[PDB]
């Protein structure tokens, strides 16, 4: 199917209404001039955007004769079988005039006869031609036929058939807008709680098409019906192997009796854990899981936090703030400092915080052997993070990625820097993406890379001051378990001179293996003659004289 | 007798580029 | 045009050679002008390279196709070329068509004994298409790139790439014309974007530098907002002229060593 089962698109659906609508159902106006208005539409879009079920909407909202055709069934065994069901397609809609004919998956008869290394399969592409050719001369004058066909690899098309249709609709992923209406429209059969927020559904869905909503209607209304098996599974559990192996086994033994479901509303609730549970179909690959690191993990770097929150979390969050004074929703960041000081430790938070997608690169991990198939990668790395937008792109080591252009420099490389500078800035738009790099030699980064809109910001994360060793030496001890008196003096002391952020999580790492040296004389001498493992103060007194600073040269990456 | 469209293989061995490295 | 600002030399060398003869091809055919050219923008990163080629692609209401670095390599011999020789055919039968070559010195670097095969493949089939037995009249140039030096030399002749504009670093007076553009696009009216522009701490500031400056402005604007809607709660959002005192004094050239890129 019905008009109403198809949303979110309305453009189109303003086209149709006279290149479709009107061939097939003005019939007389198109006889009062005498023209053929024999019309051809080609639908074309990612999979899941409602092409097929656009096709059987407005084929029931017009009431001429309608031929879904699917691609591989006109394909037979004999000789001239297959190019004599084609032949019968178009046959019978010029014996229906007016007609609307659907060729579903046209890719997959149609495709390019250059490549197309048959006999049959060449005659099947020329087959068609000549079918949509009688159409636009066989039929009689006021009688139209239009050929309708979709298909998500519209370049696999033949150039011949390709042409033939005078009208291409590209229907994309629906937009924020879009979604809301798509929602509304999966969810208009089934009884909704009342306080259901399509407004904020549709925000917090940024890369799903009509097919991906549909799961999380499916999966709302599973929600609702997860209450009324634990009431069945109560009755079969008090009629009478993990937990999880007897429900298959007490359902199977209640197989011959069906206790009926209440009727049962789904919740604002249910739809938010809905989306959780639904990944897009966008995201199936190619993108990282989020990090569980929080601010919480993150102890000192209060500027480099409000830094990331103002050029990443700030405009993710709330870009309509951020859009009024005029700052564009993309970011490039460049982390640098010496190592162990915090960089993709503060980078994890930013990719958890922000609550975005996320896709992490470990150094040269793009690089290929084949010569195209490196650049391939990075112009495929934006085009995954542009269709999720807002996406958060972490080039971790990127030195290794994006080397100064030199005369020295391999050529192979020289291609991979030039792909990330047309990427990061250059003619196509990557408005939702931000991108984070993390390094120890930020000059060993091309020039080009680091200027405003690739990476305009620099944000320098060098070792603690004596403070700032305090703020880390608690968060990592309160992430991993001598109170906080003693964090303090543990920290402040003279011996933590130039200890980074990793130097004191080793320092602790060296108390607790103390404080198992300790239980262990000790519980020896408790045991054979006549215990709880806490990190004692005396614990910390032997870390402080085993653990060694491990930034040796400071102003080596302080530059 | 009936005439039958069958499917078939095919050679193909297409050959692909390489980049390399050198010293120093 | 009205997105670029300064530049007013180059506007006058891209609209005698590519935006003139594809609208008046009778006047500039009679005075003996071939209808194609080949055009290198170089210069320092961020000084409106890319800027100026979508300009151009955009008021010479003709066909455009861009090419972003060495996106036509293919690992499969023979493919790279084929797709430099299909997009000269695509180009020729939809004349006037501006073709734009970003980061070109990624697509023809300059043929050395260590290039390897498959990129010198890709060079001598470009120096062909741009200039060879066949007919490319109608098909428009452009190339961008930060090394023009790595250019083959053969590429940059007369015929292939005949002209190179050099697009520098503003000037004093250019960074007004700058700022102010970027500004009107993006909305402290005239006399202070006079003030910011001039001011010592903008010296080698690109196009890029003052847009991120008007950025680090409008993010200061949002901290004073921040700080002054929590009081007002505890106890519309305009770019002052506060914001740019301190977004100067936080944005530094990305351009560092202007002469190592002329
Ligand atoms: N705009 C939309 N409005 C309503 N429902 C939609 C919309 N887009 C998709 N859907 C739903 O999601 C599913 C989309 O499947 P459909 O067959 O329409 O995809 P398609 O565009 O034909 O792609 P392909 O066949 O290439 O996978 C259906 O269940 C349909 O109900
Ligand atoms: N500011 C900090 N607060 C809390 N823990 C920290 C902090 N900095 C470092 N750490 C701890 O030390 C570890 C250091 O690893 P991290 O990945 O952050 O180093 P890095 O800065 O990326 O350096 P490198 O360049 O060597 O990768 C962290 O995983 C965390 O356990
Ligand atoms: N003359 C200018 N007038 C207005 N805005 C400008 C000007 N020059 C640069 N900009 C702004 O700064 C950006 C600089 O990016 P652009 O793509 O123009 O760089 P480029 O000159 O090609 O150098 P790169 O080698 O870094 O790509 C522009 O997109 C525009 O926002
Ligand atoms: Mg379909
Ligand atoms: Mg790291
Ligand atoms: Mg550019």
């Amino acid at each position: 199917m019905s008009i109403l089962d198809i949303a979110g698109v309305d453009d189109t659906l303003q086209r149709l209404l006279k290149e479709v609508w009107f061939p097939l159902r003005g019939g007389e106006a198109c006889e009062k001039m005498g023209y053929r208005y024999d019309n051809g539409v080609l639908l074309h879009g990612p999979s899941g955007c409602g092409k097929t079920t656009l096709a059987h909407a407005i084929a029931g909202s017009i009431g001429v004769a309608f031929i879904p055709v699917s691609a591989p069934s006109v394909i037979g065994g004999t000789s001239g079988e297959s190019e004599k069901n084609i032949r019968d397609v178009f046959d019978e809609a010029i014996r229906l005039a007016p007609c609307l004919i659907f060729l579903d998956q046209i890719d997959a008869i149609a495709g390019r006869r250059e490549s197309a290394n048959k006999g049959m399969e060449s005659r099947i592409v020329a087959e068609i031609m000549n079918g949509m050719d009688r159409i636009r001369q066989n039929t009689p004058l006021g009688k139209n036929v239009v050929v309708l066909a979709a298909t998500n690899r519209p370049e696999f098309l033949d150039p011949a058939i390709r042409r033939r249709f005078s009208v291409e609709i590209d229907m994309g992923m629906p937009s924020e807008r879009a979604r809301e209406q798509i929602l509304r429209s999966l969810t208009r059969d089934l009884s909704l709680a009342d306080d259901i927020n399509f407004k904020e559904l549709a925000k917090m869905t940024p890369g799903y098409v009509g097919s991906d909503l549909q799961y999380v209607v499916k999966a709302a209304v599973s929600e609702s019906f997860q209450a009324n098996i634990d009431s069945l599974l109560a009755q079969a559990r008090a009629k009478h192997v993990s937990q999880p192996q007897r429900d298959w086994l007490l359902l199977e033994a209640h197989r011959d009796e069906e206790v009926s479901w209440p009727s049962t509303k789904i919740t604002m609730e249910q739809f938010r854990k809905a989306v959780s549970l639904v990944q897009p179909a966008s995201k199936r690959e190619g993108f990282s899981t989020i990090p569980d690191t929080t601010w919480s993990h993150v102890g000192a770097l209060e500027d480099v936090r409000k830094k990331l929150e103002m050029s990443i979390i700030g405009p993710i969050k709330n870009p309509e703030l951020f859009t009024r004074v005029g700052i564009k929703p993309a970011a490039g960041i460049l982390l640098w400092g010496p190592p162990g000081c915090g960089k993709t430790l503060v980078a994890k938070a930013v990719a958890n915080e922000s609550k975005a997608n996320f896709i992490s690169i470990k150094g040269p991990e793009l690089l290929n052997k084949y010569v195209g198939e490196s650049e391939r990668a990075v112009r495929q790395l934006f085009s995954r993070a542009k269709s999720s937008a807002p996406c958060i792109l972490f080039f971790d080591q990127m030195d290794a990625l994006v080397p100064r252009r030199d005369d020295s420099l391999s050529d192979a490389s020289a291609r991979v820097v030039n792909t990330l500078l047309t990427e990061l800035d250059g003619v196509g738009d990557r408005s939702g993406i931000y991108v984070i790099g993390a390094t120890n030699r930020p000059d060993m980064i091309d020039e080009a890379i680091r200027r405003p809109g690739r990476l305009g910001t620099s944000i320098y994360v060098g070792l603690p001051s004596a403070e700032d060793r305090v703020k880390i030496l608690k968060t990592l001890y309160r992430n991993t378990v001598t109170t906080d008196a003693d964090l303090e003096k543990v920290a402040l002391d003279l011996r933590c001179t130039g200890f980074s952020g990793a130097d004191l999580g080793n320092l602790m790492q060296a108390a607790a293996q103390a404080c198992l040296e300790r239980v262990y004389t000790q519980r020896q001498q408790k045991r054979k003659e006549g215990i709880e493992p806490v990190i004692t103060m005396e614990d910390w007194e032997k870390a402080l004289n085993e653990v060694k600073p491990s930034v040796k040269d400071p102003e080596k990456y302080m530059h | 007798l009936l005439l039958l469209l069958l499917l078939l293989l095919l050679l193909l061995l297409l050959l692909l580029l390489l980049l390399l490295l050198l010293l120093l």
